[PDB]
């Protein structure tokens, strides 16, 4: 049985990997609202 | 931005040109000439028996008993059409040993045959030459030639007719875009297109200083031979067998089985290497259905007769070295081409102004000597859609079936009617 | 029985397009799946 | 066999993303990958978990992001011969669906990546690693772009 | 009559076509497949610098080994990895007149397909479903061979020359006029090849300045012209009429593409079957609407007529509409005749405008005297001007064929695509190793069929291709639909969910 510990250092884990993580999921909702657009011309 | 109310106007207002445009009959052409029977040495062209001097056949074949007995017993056996493209169930046993035929008749290791003598080159050019290729090309390239060009997007680099300080001058050019951008110099292929016995002049390609430049700078050569295929040469295998040069210097042979053959379609010779890429990449051989049986019987005899004795190239040979030598002197038109080809020209001296005024000074003569048993006919070009646009002229073919009497004949009739309309 | 049996495995090599491969090239396939298996077997008994 | 047979798409490699059933065997995909990780006796899982991430990053980089051309002969005349996996899909539409899915997996699959390491400070700097390379080539700016000339002709 | 649309296009019987959708299972297992084979081609690829030397290939003379190689490498990846593997079912060479049943040259290889040879054996007779042969006109006996060899005798099988300077005969002149009378059109042009007859007509309609707008499963002929003619190409989805009046309107209001000018015609390019999708072209509503936007129809007929409708007229006449309404229609002799080439019909101006323009006309070399004179035979029989009526027969032997086979195979669990009334039949085989097994368990039972594979289709499409034909007999039909059966289990073929 081990899943509590992950949950324990989900707490402990360290600002910087976390800000990242926030910064990935604002980028997942931009792209999931983004239009089609072809390249250019 | 734009409602509905405003599209339902434009879709109204909107009126297209119509699919062909008006104003015809003041064509030259739209006024076919009729023939009665088969166009062989006597024939009947709008109902008057004449001598034709219009035809491609140089070797006879066409009429020939023995070629009509094969193509007989080819159509008691298989039927008429080969309903299938070459790839499910297209391919007879005809098609295997006409392939392997004419590969040991040019003595190359494969061959490659098409149902369309049109299709032959305009498919082959394009399998070979792709978007970022280089390809140098004579100035008075035959129709076919061009469309293959047109269809590959390649680069087109012409050069003027038969000169070779011009070719050298743009591979030269070449060299210096080469040095700049090395990296990309080793992704682009060059190829130089070529043809023995031009169909639009007359005229022969110098070939020895033209594989002398290939191996200097690194250029494959696609040799265009439908003229010169069974008329040059000893033996009749075309302009490499003229000047004795080895073929394995070549890459590609392409002729048509049209005109010396005397039957349907095409073919393309060479290396196993080069070969084998057409079978999965040429678009006439890939998506259009096979050659009918009884034609292919009909070329297999006709190389069967051509092989039997080579003493035909030589009566061809001698019969047009006459009339090419009979019609100096005519005042007003000009002989184009040279002494040892079989269909030259015969062009206008001193051109009036306009091409119009220049086809019916043409057609007169042609109109007046088809009155006096001597058929002939003028070149015929799509105006708008050549590269360089030819200047009218007429046809003058020779045949191993026209006696020397009616070879001399037709040079009298000629100059006759020649100086009576150009005075 | 026997012949049920060279049907399942004609089916098989149907399914992973090791019919149009070449003899010695099915036994590299066949390798590296039994000893995956059997690898995969020896864990599922030792950690469980 | 030839293309231009039975569909008349001049380019068949353009449109191989969009077809029934394919996002669902690249899913099934990664979890026999990571089966086939999880058997290996003498290791531990967050060494499983890392190694998944980063062989499925490289597999796919190779795969959408190195390899130019097509693996048959088109009557284009060679037109996307210079170009990768990546910018032939849609013929160079940006944000379709697949570009989508496509762009989210590697973000879903490190997410999980760094809970069962529980953040670790070495594994950490490798998934960030591996996960930036196969992220930034699929910017829109990025379109035709080669760094220093490399893998250019 | 019986049931029309909202665009304006009438139906007199109903038309009813299915395309099953492809099982999930069953498309997941093709992409292991297709996997497979992609990782052992780069094996095989790696293995072929420094080790099994694989000296069967042909290289580059030793001249030219500091050119640039002649060939992009990555290209025909699939050619030696995929097709070279199971390519002993495409090229197989026959020796006999091809109908019903042929015979065929039988061929081993040693090296996995690298090279054949020939065993000196024939296997006699096998049931031909591989051909294009409606109506049963290819044979060694009849009429139209007695006229053909008569033909032959005076003539000659060659003409030396062009339509424009020497080489129009009187057959050509004697063949135009009855192809006319037949379409029931003003004016008709012959050609002497399929392909051709596009390749080389449609660039002489179109230009610089117009739209072209071609249906998603055109042949390459069609798709070749409208390479060559210069205009603007915009694809619609197969028999969507909601895609292809969208298409149509957002071209008229918004112009050419940069300029923004408006364009100077639109020409509509469709088929009347598609045969390796067996499914027949919306005629109705193409027209109602080809009319409204003021669009040029052009109709590509090589798998219509004769095939299909009530006294072989084409698919014009399948939907009873009228031949006039048709700006172009073209197409070929070597599906239903026996024979080769092609033809164009349409007003009397587009014809003599064709006559003078085209690129055929001018530079290439007519067609033979004896391939026309078996059309004009065969085109009278099928019209009735022969004194018999064995052109009614063989017309309603087709149809009763068609119904029959297609009818059959759709109970036994297969998937099939199309129009009921299509005589053309595609099986659709999924697996791409069973594309390599069907065609061989096929021929070890007798019986000769076509199979295509993922570069000529899509991914999850192969197939296998049936052609009926009105010289197939019952019992005929019988032991190759027993046959099927047979193999079908064998295999595990019988996908349909909805059967
Ligand atoms: C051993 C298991 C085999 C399956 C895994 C093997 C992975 C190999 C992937 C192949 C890479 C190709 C992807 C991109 C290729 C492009 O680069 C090239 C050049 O541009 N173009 C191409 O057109 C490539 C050839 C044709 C493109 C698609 C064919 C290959 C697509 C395969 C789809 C995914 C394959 C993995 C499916 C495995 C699913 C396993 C799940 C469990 C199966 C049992 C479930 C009951
Ligand atoms: C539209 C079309 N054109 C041409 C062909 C083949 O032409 P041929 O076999 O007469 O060269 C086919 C078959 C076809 O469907």
């Amino acid at each position: 049985w081990v899943l509590v510990e992950m949950v324990q250092a989900l707490y402990e884990a360290p600002a910087y990997h976390l800000i990242l993580e926030g910064i990935l999921i604002l980028w997942i909702i931009r792209l999931l609202f983004s239009k089609t657009y072809k390249l250019q011309e | 931005d734009l409602t509905v109310k405003e599209k339902e106007e434009l879709i109204e207002e909107w009126q297209p040109e119509p699919l062909v445009p008006p104003v015809p009959k003041d064509h030259p052409a739209l006024n076919y000439n009729i023939v009665s029977g088969p166009p062989s040495h006597k024939t009947v062209v709008n109902g008057k028996e004449c001598i034709n001097f219009a035809s491609f056949n140089f070797l006879g074949l066409l009429d020939n008993p023995r070629v009509k007995a094969a193509a007989l017993a080819s159509l008691k056996k298989y039927g008429v059409g080969t309903c299938g493209p070459r790839g499910f169930y297209g391919t007879f046993d005809v098609h295997l040993d006409l392939e392997d035929r004419l590969a040991k008749f040019m003595k190359t290791e494969e061959a490659i045959i098409y149902s369309y003598g049109f299709a032959t080159i305009a498919s082959a050019i394009p399998a070979y030459s792709k978007r970022g290729d280089i390809v140098f090309v004579d100035r008075a390239a035959c129709f076919a030639i061009q469309k293959g060009l047109q269809a590959s997007r390649s680069d087109i680099k012409l050069f003027k007719h038969n000169d070779m300080a011009d070719l050298e001058r743009l591979l030269k050019e070449q060299e210096i875009e080469d040095q700049k951008n090395p990296r990309k110099a080793r992704v682009t292929r060059r190829f130089i297109v070529v043809e023995g016995l031009y169909m639009n002049t007359g005229t022969i390609c110098p070939l020895p200083e033209l594989v002398k430049l290939k191996y200097k700078y690194k250029a494959r050569i696609f040799l265009e031979e439908s003229l010169s295929f069974g008329v040059l040469g000893e033996h009749g295998r075309g302009v490499t067998e003229h000047y004795g040069i080895n073929i394995d210097d070549i890459d590609l042979i392409s002729a048509n089985m049209e005109n010396a053959l005397a039957s349907i379609g095409g073919f393309c010779c060479g290396r196993s290497f080069v070969i084998d890429h057409q079978r999965l990449s040429g678009q006439g051989y890939c998506f259009s259905a096979s050659l009918p049986p009884l034609l292919a019987a009909a070329a297999i005899e006709a190389l069967n007769i051509m092989e039997e004795n080579p003493g035909i190239f030589a009566v061809l040979k001698e019969k047009c070295g006459q009339i090419h030598k009979a019609l100096q002197g005519i005042s007003g038109l000009k002989v184009v081409g040279e002494s040892l080809s079989p269909a030259f020209h015969l062009q206008l001296e001193e051109s009036t102004g306009s091409r119009e005024q220049d086809v019916r000074l043409l057609q007169e003569i042609v109109d007046q000597c088809m009155n006096r048993s001597i058929a002939l006919t003028q070149a015929r070009y799509l105006e708008k859609e050549e590269k360089c646009l030819p200047p009218p002229s007429i046809r003058v073919v020779v045949t191993v079936e026209q006696t020397e009497e009616e070879l001399e004949r037709a040079a009298s009739t000629i100059k006759e009617v020649a100086q009576a309309v150009l005075l | 029985a026997w012949k049920q049996m060279s049907w399942f495995y004609y089916q098989y090599l149907l399914v992973t397009a090791l019919y149009m491969l070449e003899p010695w090239e099915r036994t590299v396939f066949n390798s590296m799946l039994v000893s995956i298996v059997g690898m995969a077997l020896y864990t599922g008994y030792v950690f469980m | 066999m030839n293309v231009g047979t039975a569909h008349s798409e001049v380019n068949p490699n353009t449109r191989v993303m969009n077809s029934r059933g394919i996002w669902l065997s690249y899913v099934l995909a990664i979890g026999l990958l990571h089966i086939v990780l999880l058997s290996i006796p003498f290791v531990s899982v967050p060494v499983v978990w890392t190694l998944t991430n980063l062989i499925h990053n490289m597999g796919m980089y190779i795969f959408l992001h190195t390899v130019k051309g097509t693996p048959f002969e088109t009557p284009d005349q060679g037109k996307a011969r210079l170009l990768t996996h990546w910018e032939q899909m849609d013929y160079g539409v940006q944000f379709t669906a697949s570009r989508k899915f496509l762009t989210i997996t590697p973000i879903v699959l490190y997410f999980l990546t760094s809970f069962y390491t529980k953040y670790d400070q070495i594994h950490f700097v490798l998934n960030t690693v591996s996960l930036m390379s196969v992220l930034i080539p699929k910017l829109p700016q990025l379109h035709g772009v080669r760094i220093f000339g490399i893998n250019k002709y | 009559i019986h049931h029309v649309t909202q665009n304006g296009g009438l139906y007199k019987r109903p038309f009813n076509e299915a395309f099953e959708e492809t099982p999930m299972l069953v498309a997941v297992l093709t992409y292991v497949g297709y996997g497979v084979l992609t990782l052992f081609g780069y094996l095989r690829d790696f293995l072929r610098y420094w080790r099994i030397e694989k000296c069967h290939h042909a290289t580059e003379r030793e001249e030219q080994k500091d050119f640039v190689s002649l060939y992009q490498d990555f290209e025909n990846f699939y050619t030696r990895n995929l097709y070279m593997r199971i390519r002993d079912n495409w090229n197989r060479p026959i020796c006999s007149v091809p109908g019903a049943r042929v015979d065929i040259m039988e061929r081993q290889s040693h090296d996995y397909n690298w090279s054949f040879k020939y065993t000196g054996n024939i296997i006699k007779g096998v049931i031909n479903m591989g051909s294009y042969n409606y109506l049963g006109f290819a044979r060694n006996t009849g009429s139209c061979q007695e006229a053909a060899a008569k033909v032959l005798e005076e003539y000659g099988a060659g003409v030396c020359s062009t339509r424009q300077e020497i080489g129009n005969l009187d057959k050509h002149e004697e063949l135009e006029e009855l192809v006319a009378r037949f379409l029931g059109v003003e004016a008709a042009m012959a050609y002497g090849m399929g392909f051709a007859t596009n390749s080389m007509n449609i660039p002489a309609l179109v230009g610089k300045g117009c739209l072209i707008l071609s249906d998603e499963l055109n042949h390459a002929s069609l798709v070749l012209g409208a390479r060559l003619s210069g205009a603007t190409i915009r694809i619609f989805k197969h028999n969507n009429m909601q895609s292809l009046e969208k298409l149509l309107k957002d071209a008229i209001v918004y112009g050419q593409p940069r300029t923004r000018r408006p364009w100077k015609k639109i020409l509509i390019l469709v088929e009347g079957i598609y045969s390796m999708e067996g499914s027949i072209v919306r005629l109705p509503e193409v027209i109602a609407l080809k009319k409204k936007y003021k669009a040029y129809l052009y109709l590509d007929e090589a798998h219509s007529i004769g095939a299909l409708g009530p006294t072989g007229r084409g698919v014009v006449e399948y939907f009873g509409l009228d031949p006039e309404d048709v700006d172009v229609m073209m197409g070929t002799f070597t599906k239903s005749f026996g024979a080769s080439g092609g033809y164009i019909g349409g007003k009397k101006e587009l014809i003599d405008y064709l006559r003078t323009h085209s690129h055929s006309a001018v530079y290439a070399t007519s067609l033979s005297p004896p391939v026309v004179e078996q059309i004009i035979t065969s085109m009278k029989c099928i019209m009735g001007q022969d004194g018999t009526s064995l052109g009614k027969e063989c017309v309603q032997q087709l149809a009763e064929n068609t119904r029959y086979f297609r009818r059959r195979l759709k109970e036994m669990g297969f998937i099939i695509y199309g129009n009921e009334d299509s005589p053309v039949v595609p099986l659709m085989l999924y697996m791409p190793a069973k594309i390599g097994a069907f065609g061989r368990e096929m021929l070890k039972r007798n019986i000769g069929v076509v199979v295509v594979g993922f570069p000529a289709t899509p991914i999850i499409e192969s197939r296998a291709r049936f052609c009926l034909s009105a010289a197939h007999t019952k019992e005929i039909l019988d032991t190759a639909l027993k046959e099927i059966d047979e193999v079908g289990d064998l295999l595990q073929l019988k996908y349909s969910r909805h059967r």
